[PDB]
């Protein structure tokens, strides 16, 4: 089982630097080359770096020319993106990725396996923890049907937040609606999980709210209000 | 650079149906071509390499055909679950690797009218002076839906936001939320909310409304 695990993007000042790590389980590290390749928001893949498998041989895209540096140490399994002189449009998911066949050149230019990806965010904005708030059912109807109920998760700063029902208990008919940047620059999302009518009063329902980047951990409890 | 092209850059394809997809180079990259697949919040996956090499665990209804400048991607049998961006890339240019900018398949399954729910603020919130009014709309198709808020039968504009759930990977359905957000004092001022929602499904618009107090 190829597992590729990135760390260390954040939220970083304009011209600033940051140092992404990939950890590596599962194969032969020093048999494959590797790469770094990003996301902006909302936008295509763009390849940045790719290092041989030695470690001798190291390439850029010429939008990262001269501002990044990709190493690794395949004595313990890690590949590393230094950045620096970070610009907004550096902002994006970087995603570390293993070249497909072992070998060089001419079995190169694949990537087979990818990481779940660490997010940079280039901005002198603060860093400001959500407020959770609940999205309680009420008048549900027939005591047969399907009731809908929620977290409303405002006013935080950067992305992302991860929303789990029941510490990960509840998932089906959930659904976590992306992100969305208010008039203030702050986002703000909700998360919805429609239930069986008849279990409200017999099931707790409490939603949990990780906002990493800024160590905000809430677990809030929905239920159904007086009158 | 080589610049790949994917164009048209959606496409909606019925269930069960074959689905063709297009990349364009503007030079030859020989068969140095490869497919991924990108679902929602996820890594992309490789499916194709070589133009025509299906990528280990690719089912065969997977199929990369094409050579120099054109290339297809067809699925066959397509499946609620193959709903992603879709990214041919060129590695003739070893290593200037460049990619198209993607196509994104939508499934196009039948019509399925939303389910309406409208959630007052909650009165944690009310203290802090903010009102964060949330209407729902699960499970629907297609994608195109209205939603309007009145306040004590007054329509509301610029002061409400939509978010949209990206297409379902099992049931091929997306859900919304409008969020209305006044001042505590301008919540405090109007009786009646009420959410107003227009689709295709519904023969005649569903209004979801409380009242402030009660």
């Amino acid at each position: 089982e190829v597992q590729l695990l990135e760390s260390g993007g954040g939220l970083v000042q304009p011209g600033g630097s940051l140092r992404l790590s990939c950890a590596v389980s599962g194969f032969t590290f020093s048999k494959y080359a590797m790469n770094w390749v990003r996301q902006a928001p909302g936008k295509g893949l763009e390849w940045v770096s790719h290092i041989s498998g030695s470690g001798i041989s190291t390439y850029y895209a010429d939008s990262v020319k001269g501002r990044f540096t990709i190493s690794r140490d395949t004595s313990k399994n890690m590949l590393y993106l230094q950045m620096n002189s970070l610009r907004a449009e550096d902002t994006a998911i970087y995603y570390c990725a293993k070249d497909a066949i072992s070998g060089q050149i001419w079995l190169q230019g694949t990537f087979d396996y990818w990481g779940q990806g660490t997010l940079v965010t280039v901005s002198s904005a603060s860093t400001k923890g959500p407020s959770v708030f609940p999205l309680a059912p009420s008048s549900k109807s027939t005591s047969g049907g399907t009731a809908a109920l929620g977290c409303l998760v405002k006013d935080y700063f950067p992305e992302p937040v991860t929303v789990s029902w029941n510490s990960g208990a509840l998932t089906s008919g959930v659904h976590t609606f992306p992100a969305v940047l208010q008039s203030s620059g702050l986002y703000s999302l909700s998360s919805v999980v429609t239930v069986p009518s008849s279990s409200l009063g017999t099931q707790t329902y409490i939603c949990n709210v990780n906002h990493k980047p800024s160590n905000t951990k809430v677990d809030k409890k929905v239920e159904p209000k007086s009158c | 650079e080589i610049v790949m092209t994917q164009s048209p850059a959606t496409l909606s394809v019925s269930p069960g149906e074959r689905a063709t997809l297009s990349c364009r180079a503007s030079q030859s990259v020989s068969s140095n071509l490869a497919w991924y697949q990108q679902k929602p919040g996820q890594a992309p996956r490789l499916l194709i390499y070589g133009a025509s090499t299906r990528a280990t665990g690719i089912p065969p209804r997977f199929s990369g055909s094409g050579s120099g400048t054109e290339f297809s991607l067809t699925i066959s049998s397509l499946q609620s679950e193959d709903f992603a961006v879709y990214y041919c890339q060129q590695y003739n240019n070893w290593p200037a690797i460049t990619f198209g900018q993607g196509t994104r398949l939508e499934i196009k399954r039948t019509v399925a009218a939303p389910s309406v729910f409208i959630f007052p603020p909650s009165d944690e919130q009310l203290k802090s002076g903010t009102a964060s009014v949330v209407c729902l709309l699960n499970n629907f198709y297609p994608r195109e839906a209205k939603v309007q808020w009145k306040v004590d039968n007054a329509l509301q504009s610029g002061n409400s936001q939509e978010s949209v759930t990206e297409q379902d990977s099992k049931d091929s359905t997306y859900s919304l939320s409008s969020t209305l957000t006044l001042s505590k004092a301008d919540y405090e001022k109007h009786k009646v909310y009420a959410c107003e929602v227009t689709h295709q499904g519904l023969s005649s618009p569903v209004t979801k409304s409380f009242n402030r107090g009660e």
